[PDB]
């Protein structure tokens, strides 16, 4: 469920810029391409908005 | 923050900003447009609304002084202490005594 999408992205500093989906490997993905599945409460997947 | 017109005074209002460069204000703000389902150019009921759009100082230092406008009466052959209020963001990083 975790949607971290702001109204405006709140990109403080010198300038603002919009949101975008990343591209990187994940512990979720490590257990996926491993082949198996798991249940756990800790932060495994990335917080995809 | 609603207000009311004083007999001697107009609306003199502030709004605390904690947001981004693009900002736009208005009063009589029951809507943005009346209810534009259609008019088919017959006639449009249009009362006046004072909507304003403003923009920001592009200050990467974020340290600046705001100068209120003295757009009122002015007797000549005088001096006039201008009223200005400022900030320094991050304090001064090193700065100096002066
Ligand atoms: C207008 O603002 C005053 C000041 O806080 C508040 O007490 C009052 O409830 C407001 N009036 C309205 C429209 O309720
Ligand atoms: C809001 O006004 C306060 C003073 O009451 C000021 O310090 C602040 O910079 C303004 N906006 C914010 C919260 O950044």
């Amino acid at each position: 469920e975790d949607c971290i999408n702001r109204h405006n992205v709140y990109i403080n500093g010198i300038t603002y810029t919009p949101v975008s989906s990343t591209n990187e490997k994940d512990m979720y993905s490590f257990l996926e391409d491993m082949g198996l599945k798991a249940f756990t409460n800790s932060k495994i997947r990335k917080p995809k908005m | 923050s609603n207000a009311t017109t004083d007999e001697h005074g107009l609306v003199q209002f502030s709004i605390n900003t904690t947001n981004v460069m693009g900002t736009s204000l208005t009063v009589r703000v029951n809507y943005k447009d009346r209810s534009p389902c259609y008019g088919y150019q017959w006639v449009s009921e249009e009362h006046e609304e004072a909507h304003h759009t403003a923009y920001l100082v592009f200050s990467p230092s974020k340290s600046f002084v705001h100068l209120e406008p003295m757009s009122h009466e002015l007797p000549c052959g005088h001096t006039q202490t201008v009223q200005a209020h400022y900030i320094l963001n991050g304090g001064t990083l090193l700065g100096l005594k002066k």
